[PDB]
């Protein structure tokens, strides 16, 4: 719970992560926030612009 | 402008409205009561929209 806490921050906005479960849930969606917080940088640049 | 009818008085009237709408004195006025005396500049108002940061 611990271990796998940074590889949230490690999908956080980049780099990739090392430990995949590979495509159970937990793969698709850690994909979803991933997906859900990649909005949020784009919206961030978009509105400092 | 309304005159009764038969009334001497509506030609010159006539003869009065017709030189002034010529004249743009309509058009001075109606830039006075509509926009020198509107609250608003509707482009005035356009120059103003200035927005900031989303919600």
């Amino acid at each position: 719970i611990f271990n796998s806490l940074w590889f949230s921050l490690g999908a956080f906005m980049q780099q990739g992560c090392d430990i995949s479960p590979r495509s159970l849930s937990g793969r698709i969606v850690g994909g979803v926030w991933w997906f859900f917080t990649l909005i949020i940088i784009s919206s961030y640049t978009a509105n400092l612009a | 402008i309304a005159t009764p009818k038969g009334s001497s008085l509506g030609t010159p009237v006539n003869l009065a409205v017709l030189k002034l709408s010529e004249q743009g004195v309509l058009d001075k006025l109606k830039n006075k009561w509509w926009y020198d005396k509107g609250e608003c500049g509707a482009k005035d108002s356009g120059s103003k929209e200035k927005t900031s940061a989303l919600s």
